[PDB]
């Protein structure tokens, strides 16, 4: 039988949230409580009746009630963002059963400009009539870009393909840009940048066939 | 020291098979259940099964959505969990976890992980990557492994001695299908030509292995 | 006093060292109330009867022991009593298993080192020695690598059924006489609970699990109930009061019977109210709903302990 999560909760830096699951199994056995982060293995957080795996702050705390278990967080911190599982076991004892998941946002965190940087065409590349440029994006929040790209100064608006922003280690985030070109159209023109707007505000570099 | 690894995955045709395993270590791995847990990208965990240990009859349990088409055994004497899957459909592309209860002692108490083995089930055939080198107070190179499928591609830098100012970042995923990612070491520009940099790129899908090195062009 | 606490009632967790120190005993009932807090009592018993070192309990404590069910309504109030807490206050035995003691179906036993449950006539253990811990069957301990550290965290542990126990209110054999006729009056079908004999019966069934509210009235065996009250009486005499010499931790014996009968420390309101007020030692209430006075049958006692937990009985055959 299931354990029902919501999909999404929110927490302001420094607060408290509590993220619930509520199943039938509960009333006799107890929840487990997986953190995971994106990229990265579940890492268990609380099992039984509120006890912490070592290396668990005690900011991580178990309880229940009735056919609810419930997970709460005292002083949200950024590296908590992440996705909650509970999990428990069947009725009958011989299945695992996960809860959906709940999103943890937590919300207040410092804004940061990207730390940009641009990449030529390589020149063992050029030899393969082929040119890539090749935009990388890091530490910046909150993880929302947009990219445009410069023939000189006109928009190269074909064969440019960018990522969706990921989280690093340090809960930044990063991304990519690439523009493709035909090794004519890299030497056609003398000058060729890929300009990162993030928040209102633009970083740029700029690359030449030089 | 105590640590699970599973491997085997890669690119399975739809309708076809393939077998994980998960080495264990640091432990006595007879006295373990061990347990599958997979996840779709993007969606929640999910338990795949578990094989108890013989103490406790050692017996196998599947979740209904692979009851029939996946077979968990273990070998205890080269300390090894299996997952034989078969009729492969797409949604089982998954990166796949072996776990077990290790110091939280208890059938769904998951503390210890492997870090995963991506399988993915897909009409589309492998194809290995194109790697360039990208060359430059501070420093930035590195390497552009190109057009490759499917995940992952393991960038190292001086067969791992150069650890640290190194940030692999996430592929991107053309329309044309194959990914690309870019790896980058940030170094002084101060010993420029003084120390090589070899970047070691690794695409097991298609058994392929690039070593190469950084100079400043 | 009333509401209901989440933590210790005096003490923090433990954080042991060194799985080979000694258990002192404590003659002072906050010392003993410390101890239970850390699980050392479990501990205790541990070392006594499986030849266990160490400590079950490290870090976690009293309030991190698991219960089945999970669903548990005494263990909400810190200052309620369980059966291991009672046996080391010297209130009951919390006896060794032996082999015809019936283990139920239902918990999680997997990877424990102690569980007890209630029985008909009393009170049983179950431990494992060092590097062990039980099967799911709970029949066996094997060996298991977790536990190497022999300073175990509270999961390992297991209490079973909804249970609190407190000082009685004896009775004489001819109240729990009649007591026992009323409830076999409410069970006439049942023959054996837990291989004792509670109704004259030929055949039967194999024992069942069975899920029963019961008291414990002193006398040779317990007092299950079906349609019976309870209410809860808020008392305030000196077991319902700790003492904590702060920075030190609990109060010495000496120094508690001091504060208890001559007025001359510091406490809670209700402490000087009924013992007198004034560093120095403070005393103050334990978190629980009173104690437990139960209607049944046409008589009213205060039991030993009183609970809702899993036994095992046998159904007459026709
Ligand atoms: C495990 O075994 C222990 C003995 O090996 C036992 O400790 C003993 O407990 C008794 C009863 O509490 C204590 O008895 C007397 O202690 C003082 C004398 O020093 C008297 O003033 C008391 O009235 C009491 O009669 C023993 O002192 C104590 N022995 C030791 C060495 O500490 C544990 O109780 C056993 N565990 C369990 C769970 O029963
Ligand atoms: C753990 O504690 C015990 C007892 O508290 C220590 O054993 C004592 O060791 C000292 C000298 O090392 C002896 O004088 C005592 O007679 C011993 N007592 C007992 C009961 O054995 C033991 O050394 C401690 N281990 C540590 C601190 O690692």
């Amino acid at each position: 039988s299931e354990l029902t999560q919501d999909p999404a909760v929110s927490v302001a830096l420094g607060q408290t949230v509590r993220i619930t699951c509520q199943g039938d199994s509960l009333r006799s056995y107890y929840a487990s409580w997986y953190q995971q982060k994106p990229g990265q293995a579940p890492v268990l957080v609380i099992y039984g009746k509120n006890n912490r795996p070592s290396g668990i702050p005690d900011r991580f705390s178990g309880s229940s009630s009735g056919n609810t278990a419930s997970l709460t967080i005292t002083g949200a911190q950024a590296e908590d963002e992440a996705d909650y599982y509970c999990n428990s076991r069947d009725s009958s004892g011989n299945h695992v059963v996960f809860g959906g998941g709940t999103k943890l946002t937590v919300l207040g965190q410092p804004k940061a400009a990207p730390s940009v940087t641009l990449f030529p065409p390589s020149s063992e590349e050029l030899q393969a009539n082929k040119a890539t440029l090749v935009c990388l994006i890091s530490d910046f929040y909150p993880g929302a870009v947009t990219v445009a790209w410069k023939a000189d100064s006109s928009p190269v608006k074909a064969g440019v393909e960018t990522t969706t922003p990921s989280k690093q280690s340090n809960n930044k985030y990063a991304a990519s840009s690439y523009l493709s070109l035909t090794p004519e159209q890299w030497k056609s023109h003398r000058s060729y940048s890929c300009q990162v707007t993030h928040e209102g505000s633009t970083v740029e570099k700029t690359v030449a066939p030089t | 020291e105590v640590q699970l690894v599973e491997s085997g995955g890669g690119l399975v045709k739809p309708g076809g098979s393939l077998r994980l395993s998960c080495a264990a270590s640091g432990f006595t791995f007879s006295n373990a259940w061990m347990s599958w847990v997979r996840q779709a990208p993007g969606k929640g965990l999910e338990w795949v099964g578990r094989i108890k240990s013989k103490t406790d009859g050692g017996t196998t349990d599947y979740a209904a959505p692979v009851k029939g088409r996946f077979t968990i055994s273990r070998d205890d004497s080269k300390n090894t969990l299996y997952l034989q899957m078969n009729s492969l459909k797409t949604e089982d592309t998954a990166v796949y976890y072996c776990t077990t209860d290790f110091i939280s002692a208890g059938p769904w108490y998951f503390d210890l992980w492997g870090r995963g083995t991506l399988v993915t089930v897909s009409s589309a055939s492998t194809k290995g990557p194109s790697v360039f080198p990208l060359a430059p107070g501070t420093a930035a190179l590195g390497c552009l492994v190109k057009d490759y499928f499917p995940e992952p591609v393991t960038v190292s830098w001086n067969s791992g001695a150069l650890t640290s100012g190194v940030h692999t970042f996430p592929a991107v995923l053309q329309s044309s299908g194959l990914y690309s990612l870019s790896s980058v070491v940030t170094v002084p520009s101060s010993s420029l030509g003084t120390q090589t940099y070899i970047c070691n790129v690794n695409h097991k899908p298609s058994n392929t292995k690039v070593d190469k090195r950084v100079e400043p062009k | 006093d009333g509401i209901q606490d989440s933590g210790p009632i005096i003490c923090a967790g433990p954080i042991h060292s060194n799985k080979s120190a000694d258990i002192p005993h404590l003659l002072g009932y906050s010392e003993k109330i410390c101890q239970i807090d850390r699980l050392i009592h479990v501990s205790s018993w541990l070392r006594n009867h499986s030849q266990f070192q160490g400590y079950v309990g490290q870090r976690g404590g009293r309030s991190q022991v698991s219960y089945y069910p999970a669903e548990n309504s005494y263990s909400r109030w810190s200052g309620l009593l369980s059966p291991c807490d009672a046996d080391w206050l010297g209130m009951l035995v919390v006896k060794k298993a032996k082999g015809s003691d019936m283990i139920v179906p239902g918990p999680s036993y997997k990877g424990k080192v102690f569980f007890e449950r209630p029985t008909f006539d009393g009170y049983v253990g179950w431990g494992c020695g060092s590097g062990k811990s039980r099967t799911e069957s709970g029949e066996l301990c094997s060996s298991d690598s977790g536990t190497s550290s022999g300073l175990l965290p509270s999961d390992r542990v297991l209490w079973i059924g909804d249970v609190a126990c407190q000082p009685m209110t004896p009775i004489p054999e001819e109240t729990f006489l009649e007591l026992k006729s009323f409830s076999q009056s409410e069970f006439p079908d049942i023959c054996k609970i837990d291989g004792i004999v509670f109704n004259q019966c030929e055949g039967e069934s194999l024992p069942q699990p069975f899920d029963v509210a019961w008291m414990d009235v002193g006398h040779s065996h317990k007092i299950i109930m079906r349609e019976h009250k309870t209410k809860w009486v808020q008392e305030s005499s000196s077991k319902d009061f700790v003492c904590y010499k702060e920075g030190t931790g609990p109060c010495s014996e000496s120094e508690e019977k001091t504060c208890k009968t001559s007025g001359s420390c510091r406490g809670d309101m209700q402490f000087c109210k009924v013992a007198g007020c004034e560093a120095k030692c403070r005393c103050s209430l334990v978190h629980k709903p009173g104690e437990v006075v139960v209607s049944y049958g046409g008589m009213r006692v205060r039991p030993k302990c009183y609970g809702f937990s899993r036994m095992m009985a046998t159904l007459e055959v026709n």
